[PDB]
């Protein structure tokens, strides 16, 4: 539940114009899953 | 070699201890089950069953015991091949039973339950893997 | 290949400095994303 409530809330910050302070926060967030996307991370 | 008599003691004890789980008489059936054991040790059948029935009591341990002891007797028992796949799949080390169900369905693909049960699991995976 | 490699221009875009064009087709690649690794569909 932590995870998804702070993902989709740092998603709607960009919704409405807002720059966030620490893209690399968001950007390790979306690269997480496109590593799952073709399978085996590990 | 080997005697009839023991032959038929496993025989007649694997037959009850049938017609009690059917009743689900299940301490029974296990206590014929180990008796036949002591007198054959070499028959997978009683390790596959006792396996299923110590998954619907969920003593998972013994299980795969028995699971790695019928398959040492005979490596392509498929009941046993389908039970300690659907025993991993009520522990939790999903891939094992994953890629069990895969090869059945390769050589075996005419099997409904197997088909949706293999399915079902498939998206059980997807998710515990993407929900990290 | 040509959703996934805009998708990883434009993640490169925004975690440059730089500001995106459309915001809203953007939140929704990564809604549609997160609803099919959902597995919802229909």
């Amino acid at each position: 539940v932590k995870d998804l409530v702070v993902l989709l809330f740092e998603t709607a910050l960009l919704s409405s114009g807002f720059s966030l302070e620490d893209p690399q926060t968001h950007s390790n967030r979306i690269y997480r899953m496109i590593k799952l996307g073709l399978g085996i991370d590990e | 070699p080997p005697a009839d008599g023991a032959l038929k003691r496993a025989e007649e004890l694997k037959t009850q201890a049938n017609d009690y789980f059917k009743a689900k008489d299940y301490e029974n059936a296990i206590k014929f089950y180990s008796q036949a054991i002591e007198l054959n040790p070499s028959n997978a059948i009683y390790y596959g069953n006792r396996s299923l029935a110590y998954l619907r009591t969920e003593c998972y341990g013994y299980a795969l015991g028995d699971a790695t002891r019928a398959i040492e007797l005979d490596k392509k028992y498929i009941k046993g091949y389908y039970r300690r796949a659907a025993s991993n799949m009520a522990l939790g080390k999903f891939r094992a039973a994953l890629r069990d169900y895969e090869t059945v369905v390769k050589v075996k693909p005419h099997d409904k339950d197997a088909k949706m049960k293999y399915q079902e699991c498939n998206k059980i995976v997807k998710q515990k893997a993407f929900e990290r």
